[PDB]
Formats: structure tokens, C-alpha cells, sequence
């Protein structure tokens, strides 16, 4: 016993095999992404590139 | 599918061509048949001489 908790939180998610459509800005940094196979709108965006 | 991911341009142009054809068919029907803007009704009396 004799101890106190910290003040920190963490989150865990699990990677899965997915197709993504990433966007690179002029300076080389990835600024946005579309998750293909998320919803029909993302599916359209991923089909039309 | 993961292998075909690099032929996205080829598939996109194929689908673009097919979509153009599909829209063109509706356009053809509209030009042929939808010339008149009012749906005239045949008269009740058929006294056409
Ligand atoms: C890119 O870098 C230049 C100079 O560092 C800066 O002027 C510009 O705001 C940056 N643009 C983005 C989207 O980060």
C-alpha cells in the first residue's frame, strides 16, 4: 500500500490491414488521409483518387 | 488487390470512360425525346376530320 497514483492517461488501439489515401503538402508533411473502406463517401474518394 | 493497387490510374481512367458513356446515353435519350417542355394531353373529342 503506501503510494499514490500518477496523473496520466493512455489509449490503446489495434492496427488492421487497411488501404489509406494520404495527402502530402508542399513542405513534405502528411496533412490529411482518407480511410478507404470506412464509409461509402470514403470509398468514393478512394475509388476516384 | 494489394498488387492491383499500383494500377489505380488505369482503373480510374477505365471507370471514367464507362461513366462518360453512361451519362451520354441519358443525354441521347433527353435530346431525342425531351424536346417538348410541356406534356400536352390528347383532347377528349377525336373529331380530326
Ligand atoms: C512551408 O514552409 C515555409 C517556410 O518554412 C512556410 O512559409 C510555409 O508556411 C510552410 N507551409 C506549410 C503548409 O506548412
Amino acid at each position: 500500500s503506501g503510494w499514490t497514483a500518477g496523473a496520466a492517461a493512455y489509449y490503446v488501439g489495434y492496427l488492421q490491414p487497411r488501404t489509406f489515401l494520404l495527402k502530402y503538402n508542399e513542405n513534405g508533411t502528411i496533412t490529411d488521409a482518407v480511410d478507404c473502406a470506412l464509409d461509402p463517401l470514403s470509398e468514393t474518394k478512394c475509388t476516384l483518387k | 488487390s494489394n498488387l492491383l493497387l499500383q494500377y489505380g490510374s488505369f482503373c480510374t481512367q477505365l471507370n471514367r470512360a464507362l461513366t462518360g458513356i453512361a451519362v451520354e446515353q441519358d443525354k441521347n435519350t433527353q435530346e431525342v425525346f425531351a424536346q417538348v417542355k410541356q406534356i400536352y394531353k390528347t383532347p377528349p373529342i377525336k373529331d380530326f376530320g
